[PDB]
């Protein structure tokens, strides 16, 4: 290269960085993936058991 | 964090556990009797305040006491799960309801007087001068989180 008007230099590359990213969580998917269509959604729920019986 | 909620519990068959059906008539049971649905104070858009299992006299008057009881009212407007009578009766109108009388085998953990108190030991007995049996021997259920 060109050092000032009348010199020279001696151009010797480049450096570069970039820095980290944590893919931990996504690696061992959890998440289920499920494309909707509006932006209101609506989940229901239901759940038995059982009872002490007694004797007569 | 604030959703729109709605829940469900109960049904019909849990008041009247029981019940002798006559040949003649199917409806020999019950008796219809006229009663407020919406209180005289509240505004018309306002839920009303009965439910399934409170005792009430012959004149449609909600009992207060055991000297009062005439039958249980089970009508299937007061159902769990229907809520869709706001605001279509005004405030002091009158609308048969159905009770039950005789020939029933009735819950006693859901039979209440008009402020939601239990039934009194002394007012079963006049429950029972219809012709009813009031039964405790309820198994019940238990949900999730429960063992057994």
């Amino acid at each position: 290269m060109q050092n000032g008007d009348f010199q020279i230099l001696d151009y010797t590359g480049l450096i570069s960085t970039m820095p980290r990213v944590d893919t931990l969580l996504q690696s061992m998917n959890l998440f289920t993936e499920h494309f909707g269509r509006t932006t209101v959604a609506r989940i229901e729920r239901l759940d038995d058991g059982a009872g002490d019986i007694k004797a007569v | 964090a604030k959703a729109h909620v709605a829940t469900l519990e109960g049904n019909y068959s849990d008041i009247v556990l029981g019940r002798v059906v006559a040949f003649g008539d199917t409806g020999w049971n019950f008796k219809e009797v006229d009663m407020t649905f919406i209180a005289d104070d509240a505004d018309a858009d306002s839920k009303t305040t009965l439910f399934a299992g409170v005792l009430v006299g012959e004149d449609g008057t909600p009992a207060t006491a055991a000297a009062g009881v005439f039958g249980v009212l089970v009508d299937r407007k007061v159902l769990p799960g229907v809520d869709h009578y706001i605001g279509v009766f005004e405030p002091g109108e009158k609308v048969p309801m159905v009770l039950a009388v005789r020939g029933l085998t009735l819950n006693q953990l859901k039979l209440k007087y008009a402020d939601g108190t239990a039934i009194d030991a002394a007012g079963i007995q006049a429950l029972e001068a219809q012709g009813n049996q009031v039964t405790d021997k309820i198994v019940g259920t238990q949900f999730i989180g429960s063992v057994l």
